[PDB]
């Protein structure tokens, strides 16, 4: 009877354990895994990650690399967009050239023209005057001295 | 021989001398800890009373030393 | 309530004796005592097994539980000294966990009720289940390993200086010399004292008290019992490292 | 053979040392307190004074022990 | 002869008197800590159980030899 | 046989050492007390007052207890 | 004679104020170090517990000194 | 036989060992106080002097009762 | 039987002792490895970041050859655009001179195409001014014709 | 006779009551130390680990004197 | 100086008595040692009394002086302790306060255990009975008055609780129940105490002053003398200062 | 039997327990005040001078005790 | 009889409790102390030793004693 | 008879409590005091010794008392 | 016995009683007067500190309640005054106003010596003209009809 | 007894300590608080001794101030004379200042008549000598006293 007693009291102590059980074990044991999981699983993902990561962030050289061949591209778009503007502005000049050169010509063409006939009538009054010279001459002035009583 | 009256006194006295300095020592934190602060007044007198009860349960088993002592 | 009325199973029954020994048919007759501590071999050796069979990162289980507990005690000994950390670390390991499981034995249903006989009759009834740290033997045994250690790692590095504390001459130096000599040299003694005594103390409690009273008492008893068991059980290890950090130094 | 006497004695010598210790702690505390902080004087003094009372009980009960085996 | 009965009465005095003051030591002590900054309740709780129980053990350990001896 | 007269001994003795450090606490409280502010002199050396009071009542208790024996 | 059950009550009661008054001011330093310090819990624990142990181990030097004497 | 020269010696001993350290303490709190702001040095004085008044005083309980049973 | 037991905690201990090293070997196996998680973690980011500044001065590659050679074509362009502007504006200078050399000349034709009118007018205003219509001793073409010239 | 036996147990219990309180007040300075001084661990530890052989070399003796006499 | 008991014995220590004893026999009471003392007491004060208050000098000089600073020291010591019950309690306090008081300074006269009556008269027939005894040497008066303080402050603290006071609480029933008794019983055994140390410190001074003139008569008292001469005086002040403030936490 | 001789000695161990404690903690209370501040100097030398006479004015009365049971 | 047991038992057990409480309050002291003021750690330890040395002396005599009674 | 050995060994004992603890808090008192300031260490030490002194004049005074009694 | 602490215990009383009325009860009256009297004697130099600043304000008082007294029978004597002159300067004007009118009254004394007809301005117009303006041979009828017409 | 000898010899020896010891000291205490007391009293007396003076001093003073006012207020009326003769009389010398003014302007206003008056005969002998005259140089001598002017070279 000595160890039914003891095998009854043990079991008892035993079931009073458990109810601490889960708070000392189940709880302390659970935060152990998860502490040490979440800490040897994690941090070694993002290395073994970044391990070949490596590689394709030196492929992320490589996106640049096309990058590089983008900005190319647009230069040479922002190159020839003015490049072939500047050439059409510039030809805009051209014309106006050509809108200068008829501007430049049209007044030779109308000053040349008006220029002879201004000196012509000098010129015939001139040559008038030396006919009239000969002629007062010929005619005499006697004639026209009676022209000068007219009003006096 | 009457070494149950000796044995009764020794063992009310010796069950007094325990838990009078407990008693003491006891309401001397108690009051100690109440001049440093009595928002714990609480707290700090169920933690006494605990301590009052283990001392006076220590002077209750002499007592019943001593009651058993004239049985 | 819950009365115990247990007068039926309150048979007379305080027997209580250190000696203790088992049939020992063979040589140097065996003792209980040393069948439960090849018992505590077995069982720390199926548990190292069991724990060793599947090691792998984040342990879980039986393999968490002891790498929880082996770092708890890396860590206990590293805020006394990480030189020696790991020096006598399967030693103090190996004590710890042989007295723990030890003490934990002797609390079982029916220990100290197997009697090997040679009830009910004039036979002697030995029992079967006998604590080894509530015996002398195993204690004097782990205490005298544990004093031939610390002074083996003393000497190891400390030249004729291990024997300069002690046989100086500096006048009151000098004096004290010898009470610390004595001290350190009786430290094995009272190892196994202590580590005997406390055993032997709560077991033979357990049995009186649940000879006054069979059910119902013991319980809060018996939580104060297994912690006391554990705390021996860790304080061994934690002086051994202690002592040896100051014979060190 | 006056063993009566003897025990009688050390009951009441030993329920005395107890109590007699016990309220010198308590009301050094009290003390302690009450100087460090009087605005509180009202409920120091009614801790003090059970505090003494519990010991004062043992005292009690050491004394009439004393008595009903002098008698 | 009576003399076993001087015994237990002995063995529970003296086995009273270490935890009578060792229950009031560590719980005015926890009172006074408790005192000083309350916030660490609980663990200051669970230590003063972790004193109360050693004591207690002690004063069980009195009280089991002092029955053994009426035994 | 001179009995009696060690009863006497006994008692006035632990009469004696009943409010030692009793008494030497208190007026060491009181004296940390008066250092710390003499304002409050008065309340608090009425409680050490009543306080040694007690004690001293404690110990002509042990002391007229031996002298009852002692006649 | 029953001189040997005194010496077993002797034996196992004396041998006790020591340890139980030794874990109580154990105790009473733990608690006032865990209140000033909460990270040094760990090494406050553990030397409170190493006390604890040398005190009780005189403990049960003291009643394994008891029950050599009672066997 | 000359057991009563016995008590004479423990009573007269037991005696001195309360007020023995009783002004121990006294003195030591007394110093303690005066020791910050030895302002209130009569007050103090005057306290510590009716403190050793009750220490002597039991002492010469102790040493008067001794007396009487050298008579 | 103490030195009896002495052995088998030795033995125990020899015994746990691979079963120690090996946890223990286990537990630094735990300890170790990990020394070299923040080596490459601060590795990699230094070079991540040296990953990304490579691209950014790919990025000024690109910016400095866009600016360069944008203007590059852009100013060679720039220089040619005046080379025939001011060629045009010379030819445009030069077309002023061949007409108006041109224009000169059958102006002075057209004063011959006109060389009889020129006469037969000057006569009539000539004659009309030395009198009404007829002018006594007019000689208005003979006296023309003595300074005609042209 | 047991005269032996209650030497012995005596014995044993006066000299376990030897250190148990100088353990106890030393660990409890040595807790308070590093409480407030968390800096210095190693050297204040080895003060207190040759305190405590110092004094526990008393109770060794005292008990294994008491095994002497035992045999 | 040391050795004068070699040349003058002053005898074995013949007085031991820790009772009243008869010194003059009466028809009714027989006149005891200590109550003469008493009365001789009594009618010291009262001659000190009526001749400080003969004259009532309104500016206090001498010893109307003396009486009036012990006088207002006790009623400031007494209003710091209470305020509503000073002079309710003040002149039995008091009373017993002096009256002890210069008892106890009686007690250190001559002869007080060496002059007396017959039953030098040890050589006499009659047995020498001493004169001059203590009224705190009588365990009579030391009773008497501790049991006037206490039906004093149990009726003072009736008439303020009323009821209250009558059951003195008592009636928590919990923290609280068991503890009523315990105060009961602690104000029952008080009174008991300072009558009873009332009479144990007298009594210790006289068998003192007995034994130190029995071992050396020559400079070895005095000190003593000191030790007895202040713990009378500070003695009867805290029995008086202990019944006031025993009224004060009876009312409270 | 020889009473006297056991007389003499309890005499002095019980005379020596009071002074043999009291005085070191009268010096050493004083060296704790001279020492957080010197300024006072012989004036608490004067105190702990007087306290120290007077307890060992009681191992003295148990010193001339003890010499008179022995002759 | 056996006096020289009991002899034994009260030269070992009486006596080691002096420096047993001695022990515990010199190396508290210590450690408090070189806690405050760890730059006078060598007048400490010489101070300590030498207190020590004056402690175990006493012990020591005690020790002898037990010898002598060992013969 | 064997009471002179047993009177000795009580005396040494008895003798040896009080001068153990008081030379253990003298030198607390001068290690607080040291570690409070330097350049107080001449005063505190000639005081130290003054305590020890003292001490040792109840220490040796025990010894030649248990020397006297012993022969 | 019993009865000795019984009689002893009305011996006490007696003194206590006896001297309550005889010293107690007499004297801390005389304190209890000596206390109040003092605090008195506090109030009383309160009272004489208010008392002189009453004092000073009473005597301020009157001085105040002194000049606006005279102030207010001076304004009414100051107005009457004003309007006496006020009315008397009114008549002095008037009068003056008077004065004028009498030189008006009497300014036809010039209408009485203008009435000197014959005696001057006939035989001043005459003389300033016939004898003297005009030649002294004047020879006209009706010049003093002539001259006279004109004078009205 | 020879026992109440050595008690008397020991009792005095105590008085002989109390003699010189606390001797003085006593008394110290003892005449500074009656010396305290008197002087208190003598603070009362003194105290109530000002209180019945100021008061009569008040007394006084309002007295005075009545005495003040009253003599202030005293020479008020004939003030409130002085000044009413003296406007009164301002205006009545202002009053034969008027009337002298305006008839020394009447007088000087029949000054002005006459000066009047004789520019206005002044005014009419022009006219008439213009009127006149001017018929007797149109009836006759027209020619005449016009060639006689002729001659006037």
């Amino acid at each position: 009877t000595l160890f039914i007693a003891q095998l009854i009291n043990f079991l008892l102590l035993i079931f009073i354990l458990r109810a601490l059980l889960y708070r000392p074990v189940m709880n302390l044991l659970n935060e152990r895994t998860r502490r040490i999981e979440e800490s040897v699983r994690d941090a070694e993902k993002v290395r073994e990650q970044l391990a070949n990561a490596r590689r394709d962030y030196e492929a992320e050289i490589a996106r640049a690399r096309q990058e590089a061949a983008k900005i190319v591209a647009q230069a040479q778009e922002r190159a020839k967009q003015q490049e072939a503007e500047i050439i059409a502005q510039a030809r805009r000049e051209a014309e106006r050239l050509k809108e200068e050169a008829r501007a430049q010509a049209e007044q030779e063409r109308i000053r040349m023209l008006s220029e002879a006939k201004s000196q012509i009538a000098d010129l015939v009054t001139l040559t008038a005057s030396r006919v009239l010279g000969a002629e007062l001459q010929a005619r005499g002035h006697d004639a026209l001295i009676a022209e000068s009583l007219a009003a006096l | 021989e009457g070494l149950n009256l000796v044995a009764t006194a020794l063992a009310v006295g010796l069950g007094a001398i325990g838990p009078g300095v407990g008693i003491g020592i006891i309401v001397s934190g108690a009051v100690q800890a109440i001049g440093r602060n009595p928002e714990i007044e609480n707290r700090v007198v169920t933690y006494m009373f605990i301590g009052i009860a283990f001392t006076e349960a220590l002077a209750i088993f002499g007592l019943v030393i001593a009651f058993l002592i004239g049985f | 309530i819950a009365s115990r009325f247990f007068l039926y199973t309150g048979p007379p029954h305080v027997e209580v004796a250190a000696e203790v020994i088992f049939d020992g048919i063979p040589g140097f007759p065996i003792t209980n005592s040393f069948v439960v501590a090849i018992i505590i071999d077995i069982f720390v050796i199926a548990l190292a097994v069991a724990a060793t069979r599947n090691l792998q990162m984040v342990p879980r289980g039986l393999q968490n539980v002891m790498e929880f507990i082996l770092e708890s005690l890396y860590n206990l000994f590293r805020n006394i000294n990480a030189k020696y950390v790991a020096t006598a670390f399967p030693l103090v390991a190996t004590i710890f966990l042989f007295v723990l499981f030890g003490n934990w034995f002797g609390l079982l249903p029916g220990v100290g009720s197997i009697g090997v006989c040679h009830a009910a009759q004039g036979k002697k009834l030995v029992p079967l289940f006998r604590a080894p740290a509530a015996d002398l033997n195993f204690t004097f045994a782990i205490a005298v390993i544990s004093f031939v250690f610390i002074e083996y790692w003393g000497f190891r590095a400390l030249g004729p200086g291990y024997l300069k504390k002690f046989f100086n001459t500096n006048g009151i130096m000098s004096f004290v010399g010898i009470i610390e000599f004595i001290s350190e040299l009786v430290k094995p003694f009272a190892l196994a004292f202590r580590l005997f005594g406390n055993i032997f103390a709560g077991e033979v409690l357990l049995v009186v008290m649940a000879f006054l009273v069979p059910l119902l008492l013991p319980l809060p008893f018996y939580g104060f019992e297994v912690f006391v068991g554990f705390i021996q059980a860790l304080i061994f290890a934690l002086l051994t490292y202690a002592f040896l950090n100051i014979a060190v130094t």
